[PDB]
């Protein structure tokens, strides 16, 4: 029985970390747009 | 000679008003792109 639970608890942990990964790469993904906005901005700067 | 110095003064001052007009126009043009820049940086803050 105890063996079983270990796997379950481990699974739970994996689930935890998986979310941390997804959220992380959502965060990072969003950052890309932010940087891209600054790109557009500095682009316009050169035009000036 | 008197008409001379008056005419000369008039020309030099004509050119000065020209230079002034040029300045106000080209500066009024630069503020446009600077304005668009500000809007893109606030867009960046929203991305953030």
């Amino acid at each position: 029985i105890s063996q079983s639970e270990t796997y379950r608890r481990r699974r739970q942990e994996w689930e935890i970390q998986r979310n941390n990964a997804e959220a992380e790469l959502k965060q990072i993904d969003a950052q890309l747009k932010s940087l891209a906005v600054r790109r557009e901005a500095a682009v316009l700067q050169k035009t000036s | 000679t008197q008409f001379g110095s008056t005419l000369q003064n008039i020309i030099e001052r004509q050119d000065a008003e020209a230079l002034n007009a040029l300045l106000q126009n080209q500066a009024a043009e630069l503020i446009l792109t600077n304005l668009s820049i500000q809007d893109k940086t606030i867009e960046e803050l929203d991305a953030e």
